[PDB]
DNA sequence: GACAGAT
């Protein structure tokens, strides 16, 4: 008699943390036939009425695109029919997750329906394929009333979900279709191009027989990047600057290497009288003293960008394998959703108390007492994206619970929590000016005064160094040596993967869970090959492909058209542009790159022929 | 205007030729030494100067110049920064002057930070070396006691990148 | 017989 309402959410674990929040832990919870989704079970009031409350999540994205059956032949069409006479239908993805399946039969008989998923285009995009997959299943509408329910929430928190669920809405339709025509847009092109590149490139050369060559609007870019840090690598000509050092004799079995204050001279003449002004002076002259006490500052919260480019800095991960350690961390309930872009804690988090579960390990027993005994500093503030909060331990580990590789990343997870919660390093720079001819010489030097964070994240840590010697103006120390150097300016070296994910980033190029498959899948194509320090060293094959592109059309390999488009579609989300024209419009601007691309292709083939 | 026009020039510190003086004058009924002065200044030193500047200036053999002697910019350097990163301001700034009088060629070197003289500095400006300036292994020491930048605006091209 | 990007 009671009617039961579906309360479908995203994620295992955020159905679980709103089910605990909502119903104030009385839960009634089962496995799915997908065992990946559970259905929890409770009562409650809804429209002034008692109904029964059914949650469950999917695992992601329900839906994607494909083309019908004849345009997945590779050999029957011609790429250039998949711009505007291929239809494209909506396919499972994880056919593994039988979620259309599970969704029908969860929804077989409930009356309304709460759609929990996060606030966000792709969200909303989730949220019509799920209402998609469970309308056709419902109870129907005895009159005029409402069915489908929106809830929007900004953190997981018990008074912002009461709130969501007092006050709730309607899904965006327009954010929903700004989605799928980035999906379809995406299809197209990629689809496309990569069937004109690897099936006219495998009947010309024989070396790429068997290869799959792919274009898309981020990995291209992406290998873009590193074949422009190749490029400025090899048209560079090294210098031959001179610098100037000095040696004084402090004390008498105590010598200080003096730095120039003019740091670089590039002309051997002018770097030759300089020091000629200083060859006979055995006398220096001390003029200035400083004692200034700075700070070093402690790190901001843990972002998914800053874990994977430490696990590739340091700890020596790719970003794949980085992402994998954590998905099974967070899996097995050891550290919170490792794809946030939030590096500011939530004004409710529990810190004392995630930090006193670290509080028996050996590595770090003595600094989380100590902590804890004088009080903790507030966690610098920082930018809150409305994702999940930052990635912190959620639970005690030892490297035996552990793997040999999940406690790596486990390890610099907590190290870097308590360095947030910890002080600030404070260190006395001191710098001696020298007067030595009518030149100029400095000597700096650092000490640590109280470290802070430092202690529980050694490599960001002032290196030790001697004290300078105390003194003041007007003092006179023997000159020991003055001698030039020919030093030549270093060539840069090869990118780094910590260095492609910040301009990733700053170009919008892939999102939390896209920048370790696009790094992986220019990789797995020999594009790129990972050297020794996580270098990503361009291939003959990237290389050619780059250097093509510029060649015929710049707009498939700038780091700028991947912003430019997202910023066109956001015209459907707020309703300034109806969604069929801007497709249509988009569309036949890159159906015209393509036939330029084609009738133009013998321009790569001329940079093909030197390699293969 | 013979002996009062040439002691005003060497006064003044400009030292021109007898030709140079009677051609890039004007009105030669009526002309003044400010006259001379303002139309020499978008003039090239080249064509209308006179040798001054001792020779082989930039062989060391010299360590002093006495009196203020006018000389034109050809092309300045800045060589505390590599070629392609002019701007870099990793090292402090450092200019490599190259100096006319017409005939002789000069290199001067900014020996502590003068404001006026930048990189934008066109080629043919005049600057006034007034007071003792003292050479290094033929290297002029500018500093901003005895550098005086007078302006001009004789034909750039100097274009760009 | 392969594709794009995204959760
Ligand atoms: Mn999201």
């Amino acid at each position: 008699v009671m009617k039961t309402v579906l309360m479908v959410a995203e994620k295992p674990s955020l159905a679980q943390s709103i089910a605990k929040i909502l119903s104030r832990g009385s839960l009634s919870s089962h496995k799915g036939l997908n065992g990946a989704c559970s259905v929890h079970e409770y009562t409650g009031t809804f429209a002034g009425q008692p109904v029964r409350f059914k949650m469950t999540s999917v695992c992601g994205h329900v839906m994607t695109l494909d083309f019908l059956g004849k345009y997945n032949k590779w050999d029957k069409v011609d790429p250039a029919e998949l711009f505007s006479q291929a239809p494209t239908e909506k396919k499972e993805a994880n056919p593994k997750l039988n979620m259309v399946k599970f969704l029908q039969v969860e929804g077989r008989g409930c009356d309304y329906i709460v759609l929990w998923l996060d606030c966000d285009k792709e969200g909303e995009n989730i949220c019509f394929e799920v209402l998609d997959a469970v309308l056709p299943v419902m109870n129907k509408a005895h009159g005029g009333e409402k069915t489908v329910f929106r809830a929007r929430f900004s953190s997981i928190t018990d008074t912002d979900i009461c709130n969501a669920m007092a006050c709730l809405g309607e899904p965006d339709h327009n954010e929903a279709l700004s989605v799928d025509a980035r999906q379809e847009l995406d299809l197209r092109i990629g689809c496309a191009f990569t069937r004109f590149q690897t099936k006219y490139f495998q009947g010309k050369y024989g070396d790429l027989d068997s290869s799959l060559i792919s274009f898309g609007p981020c990995q291209t870019p992406t290998l873009g990047f590193c074949v422009e840090r190749h490029d400025k690598i090899q048209s560079f000509k090294p210098e031959t600057y001179w610098v100037l050092q000095a040696k004084v004799n402090t004390d008498k079995d105590r010598s200080l290497l003096l730095d120039w204050d003019r740091v670089r001279v590039f002309d051997r003449e002018i770097a030759q009288m300089f020091l000629n002004m200083t060859k006979l002076e055995k006398e220096a002259q001390v003029e200035a003293t400083s004692r200034k006490e700075k700070a070093k500052q402690r790190p901001l919260a843990l972002n998914t960008v800053e874990m994977l480019r430490v696990a590739s800095s340091s700890l020596g991960m790719g970003p794949q394998h980085a992402m994998q350690t954590a998905e099974r961390l967070y899996t097995q309930g050891y550290i919170s959703y490792p794809r946030t872009e939030t590096t500011h804690y939530p004004e409710n988090f529990d810190l004392k108390g995630s930090l006193r579960q670290q509080a028996n390990h050996p590595y770090w027993a003595d600094t989380v007492k100590r902590l804890l005994a004088e009080g903790i500093n507030r966690p610098r503030k920082g930018h809150d994206a409305g994702d999940h909060p930052p990635i912190t331990p959620m639970k005690s580990a030892t490297e035996a619970e552990l793997g040999g590789d999940a406690w790596r990343l486990y390890e610099y997870i907590t190290r870097h929590f308590i360095a947030t919660v910890s002080h600030d390093c404070k260190y006395l720079q001191s710098t001696i000016s020298f007067r030595i001819g009518p030149e100029l010489f400095t000597c700096s030097g650092k000490t640590v005064l109280s470290p802070g964070f430092t202690e529980v994240m050694p490599w960001q840590s002032v290196p030790l160094e001697e004290s300078l010697p105390t003194c003041q103006r007007g003092d006179a120390f023997p000159v020991g040596e003055v001698k030039m150097l020919e030093k030549q300016t270093n060539p840069p070296d090869y990118l780094t993967e910590a260095e492609l994910i910040t301009l990733m980033e700053k170009h919008g190029i892939g999102t939390d869970a896209s920048i370790p498959v696009h790094i992986n899948n220019i990789c797995q194509r020999n594009y790129v090959t990972v050297e020794s320090g996580r270098r990503l060293k361009p291939t003959n094959l990237g290389i050619v492909l780059v250097h093509g592109y510029y060649k015929i059309d710049a707009e498939l390999v700038l780091p700028t058209i991947r912003s430019a488009v997202e910023k066109q579609l956001n015209l459907i989300a707020q309703g300034k542009a109806d969604y069929r024209q801007v497709l249509g419009h988009t569309l036949d601007v890159f159906k015209r790159k393509f036939h330029y691309f084609v009738d133009s292709i013998a321009g790569m083939d001329e940079l093909m022929e030197v390699s293969f | 205007m013979a002996q009062v026009a040439g002691a005003a020039l060497s006064q003044a510190g400009w030292y021109l030729s007898d030709e140079g003086i009677e051609a890039c004058t004007s009105s030669p009924d009526k002309v003044n030494v400010n006259d001379i002065i303002l139309i020499a200044l978008n003039t090239d030193l080249r064509t209308i100067g006179k040798k001054f500047l001792p020779s082989d200036i930039n062989s060391g053999k010299v360590e002093k110049l006495e009196g203020p002697c006018v000389l034109q910019i050809q092309k300045i350097r800045n060589v505390a920064a590599p070629k392609d990163n002019e701007e870099s301001q990793a090292a402090p700034r450092m200019l490599r002057l190259q100096m006319t009088d017409g005939h002789i060629s000069c290199t001067a070197v900014e020996f502590s930070y003068m404001s006026k003289i930048s990189l934008n500095t066109p080629p043919g400006t005049k600057v006034k070396l007034s007071g003792i300036v003292d050479i290094k292994n033929g290297f002029l020491l500018l500093n901003d006691s005895n550098t005086t930048v007078l302006g001009g605006e004789v034909e750039h091209l100097i274009e760009k990148w």
